[PDB]
């Protein structure tokens, strides 16, 4: 899965 | 990186006056998913910070209604009305937008308050530490405002600087006073030739400096 | 229950590294951000980083990519941060901090803070602190003195934190390459000494704990 990173990122 | 400036680094405020503290981005923190992840955080002595206002304006849980923030752009304000004794402590911005999140300089919050005479108490050195071969003389010097204070210790009569450190609390949550702790550590030999010891305190409060004392 | 656990402090001597750990208890781990934030001592908060503990994502501030190495060990839920090639400008105080449940982006925003690492970087080694009663109107006032400890800190209770009001407890002393500090509680003199009063000194660095009952 993807998860929305509080720094723009997707991890 | 952001740069968040905040305005002033320290306030002295009245109880139950309005404090307003500033907060000024470099630049603009609306994150990416479209929130401004704007926050204030107090930190109290010897605490970890606390959650007070997130996105700009929004109070977190348990905070009280005389805590409340705005502002939009690049100034955020955050607003105490009616300070109380208990608001003491470090202000924080935070942003949360822009990675490296960065905090502002922080503000520390001081309380006016009337003024008060120092509760003073001496204590001899403990057994146990004579035991040990040392023997320190302890003077505290509590609740008084506002924080200047003077102390002086005395063997036999004679004044003595040597030997002696202090200590001062941050402000008390309670009762927005000072307190101080002043130690006189000597040799168990040299405390043994003597038998009069004497902490005095000068403060604004009285012309006549307050004096305890005890005989070993 | 949410809690995020970390030891009182660490000593690591320069040029070495020292592993902080940040234990989460009383929520799913695996669900929120844990950020770590650096306060030097009278100075502000700096953020270091942040690890999704779900899949050991990791966010630095570049200007510590090569001063911090961020973990998470899921099994026991545990958040770790090594600082490598320690100097003197490490010594600080380091929060663990939960920092955001992934999918609700609102709260987005640091909720529970660990009680953070006091972090020395010395050669010197560890002393565990001595402890002595202070004992001797309306009040009375009783101390307890915690001489000659190295690193900081040192905390002070009183009868297991139960007795919270008319404390002071005070700025440590440095001298001779250790630590002094006092600290001093206030109580109705009809309660002592028929209500027994206890200082509960802790020296996190040598894993130590001193109660110290004050006699007449």
């Amino acid at each position: 899965d993807c998860i929305l990173e509080r720094d723009g990122s997707r991890s | 990186d952001v740069l968040m400036t905040q305005i002033p680094l320290s306030l002295p405020v009245s109880l139950g006056d309005q404090a307003s503290i500033s907060c000024r981005s470099s630049q603009n923190i609306v994150h990416s998913n479209g929130n401004t992840y704007l926050e204030w955080y107090l930190q109290k002595p010897g605490q970890s910070p606390k959650l007070l206002i997130y996105k700009v304006s929004n109070r977190f849980s348990g905070v009280p209604d005389r805590f409340s923030g705005s502002g939009s752009g690049t100034d955020f304000t955050l607003k105490i009305s009616r300070v109380e004794a208990e608001d003491l402590g470090v202000y924080y911005c935070f942003q949360g937008s822009h990675v490296p999140f960065t905090f502002g300089s922080g503000t520390k919050l001081e309380i006016k308050r009337a003024d008060a005479a120092p509760t003073v108490s001496i204590f001899p050195p403990s057994s146990e530490q004579l035991t040990s071969g040392g023997a320190s003389v302890v003077c505290f010097l509590n609740n008084f405002y506002p924080k200047d204070i003077n102390v002086k210790w005395k063997i036999d009569g004679s004044e003595r600087q040597n030997g002696v450190l202090n200590s001062w609390t941050d402000q008390d949550s309670k009762d927005s006073t000072y307190s101080m702790s002043s130690t006189l550590t000597l040799t168990k030999d040299e405390y043994e030739r003597h038998n009069s010891y004497t902490c005095e305190a000068t403060h604004k409060t009285s012309t006549s400096p307050i004096v305890k004392s005890f005989n070993r | 229950q949410v809690q995020l656990q970390q030891s009182g402090a660490e000593l690591a001597k320069p040029g070495a590294s020292v592993n902080l750990s940040c234990k989460a208890s009383g929520y799913t781990f695996t669900n929120y951000w844990v950020h770590w934030v650096k306060q030097r001592p009278g100075q502000g908060l700096e953020w270091i980083g942040y690890i999704n503990p779900s899949n050991t994502y990791i966010s630095y501030n570049q200007q510590f990519k090569d001063k911090a190495t961020l973990t998470a060990d899921k099994s026991s839920s545990t958040a770790y941060m090594q600082l490598s090639r320690l100097t003197y400008e490490d010594s600080s105080v380091y929060y663990c901090a939960r920092g955001g449940f992934f999918y609700d982006y609102d709260v987005w925003y640091f909720d529970v803070w660990g009680t953070g690492t006091t972090v020395t970087v010395s050669s010197a080694k560890t002393t565990p602190p001595s402890v002595y009663p202070l004992a001797p109107n309306s009040m009375v006032t009783l101390g307890c003195l915690v001489k000659g400890y190295f690193p900081e800190p040192v905390t002070v209770t009183w009868n297991s934190g139960s007795l919270s009001s008319g404390v002071h407890t005070f700025p440590a002393v440095l001298q001779s390459d250790l630590y002094t500090l006092s600290s001093s509680v206030t109580v109705p003199s009809s309660t002592w000494p028929s209500e027994t009063v206890t200082c509960n000194v802790a020296h996190p660095a040598s894993s130590t704990k001193v109660d110290k009952k004050i006699v007449p």
